[PDB]
Order: C-alpha cells, then structure tokens, then sequence
C-alpha cells in the first residue's frame, strides 16, 4: 500500500496523487 | 519533481500538499 | 486531553497521531 | 465539517478520533 | 487511541498537541 | 524516561500526559 | 495538483518535498 | 515573490519548482 | 541569528531545536 | 510570557535559551 | 546551545529558523 | 556539505549560519 510504495520503497508526487479522494 | 523516503508524518504532510482540498486517505493496513 | 485549534497542515498531524495505525480520511469542505 | 471546525472555533481529540478508519 | 514511536522533534510535536494550555516539561535527560 | 517510554518503547496518549504541568 | 495557500515554514516544507535532491534555495523579500 | 505570493495568495506546486537548484 | 515570529507548535519546534538535550519547559499563559 | 510574545510580537533564539532546561 | 543530529525536512526547518529573513540555500548535493 | 556536516554528523546553529545567504 501507500506505506510500501512511499516509505518503505521510494514515491513521486504523481504516485501520492493515488491516495487523494 | 522528485522521489523520496515519505514515512509517518512526513507521508501525510505531502498528502496534505498534493491533495489538499480534494482531501486523501492515510490507510497504512493498506 | 486538552480542546485543540487546529489549522492547515496541523491539523493532518493531529489526526496523524490520534488514529496511529488505523490510518484516518482528510476530507475538507468544497 | 471537522476540518473547518477544529480551524475556526475548537476541536477535541475525541470528535478527531471519529476519523480514523 | 494508538501506541507508536515518538521520537526528537515528534515527541515534542505530540507532547503540544496532549498537554496544550497545560504546558509540558521534556526532559531526554530523564 | 519520556524518550525510553516513547521513543526507544512504545507509548498511548495517555501516558504522554504523564509529562504535562 | 492543487493550489497551496503556504505561510511561514510551511513554504520550506512544500520547497523540501517539490525539489528533493536537488534541494532548493529559499529567498524571501527584505 | 514566490514567499510573500504563496502567503498573501496562493501559490502552485509548479511555480514551486522554479526555485528548486 | 534572526528574530522569530513563532505561534503554536512552532514555538514548541524552536524550543526543541534550542534546546537539544537538556530539554526544555513549554509554559503558556492560562 | 515567551510563549505569547513570540506570537503577538517578535522573539529571539536567545530569549527561548532560557526555557532550556 | 547545542548540537544534535537534522535530516531531511527537520535540517531546512532549522535552517528557516536560523536565516529567515536572509534566506538559504539547501543544496544536498552539495 | 550541509547533509554532510549537519545529518550524518552532528551540528551547531552557528554551522547552519553558514549556509544563510
Ligand atoms: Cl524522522
Ligand atoms: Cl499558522
Ligand atoms: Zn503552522
Ligand atoms: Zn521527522
């Protein structure tokens, strides 16, 4: 999820654009 | 941009930034 | 607990903290 | 809505905590 | 509510956010 | 203390209580 | 994205999270 | 400037990045 | 150094930051 | 006190030196 | 005052802290 | 540099004047 895909791994900001209702 | 580490409160800061008024979710159970 | 005036980012963190590991929604008006 | 409450007047930790999932 | 780890700057954080009005002591010397 | 109950450990809400005046 | 409504050292953070590794310089007015 | 604009109105991610080295 | 207009937990923020590891005593009025 | 002065006017690094423990 | 450990957006917020007004350059690449 | 001398090593805050413009 957003922890694996961000913190654990490495995210751009387009990636955490997929957690935005 | 960037990719970079973002945990914890850092993680929902930038949820903050990018999302905004749109409002997000944080689910870290996933 | 204390009652919180919370604004912007800080209240993000605030939930942040509350919720831990259950994670939470950020859902603002319009 | 809590977001716009805890800005203008107060919040409580408790009214917070009904946004945890 | 949740138990996680709060560390530096975050203890301090959550310490304003739980104490508030109150005020707080952090003392890492113990 | 504070940073051996909540940062090396683990700690609640509560018990951060325990640090205010 | 959405537009941002940035004050103080919350400008610093968006700056930190937009520019990465790059990082970034911060110039304000006199 | 970008400091007194995102302050005093608003500002976007974009313009952001201009400042970035 | 510079003087600091510094307003809920970034006061709490530059205290720490101050501070370090003797820590510090966060006393608002009432 | 500090804590108001820093928010109502200005505060300096020095002036919070004294909170330290 | 003291020396302790700043990373990631905790080394910029102090620098805002230290500069403000002056501005600064974050520049990880040194 | 900065990460360098203030992350990976330890800093004062009259280091970090040093990269004050
Ligand atoms: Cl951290
Ligand atoms: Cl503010
Ligand atoms: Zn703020
Ligand atoms: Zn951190």
């Amino acid at each position: 999820g957003i922890v694996e895909q961000c913190c654990t791994s490495i995210c751009s900001l387009y990636q955490l654009e997929n957690y935005c209702n | 941009f960037v990719n970079q580490h973002l945990c914890g409160s850092h993680l929902v800061e930038a949820l903050y930034l990018v999302c905004g008024e749109r409002g997000f979710f944080y689910t870290p159970k996933t």
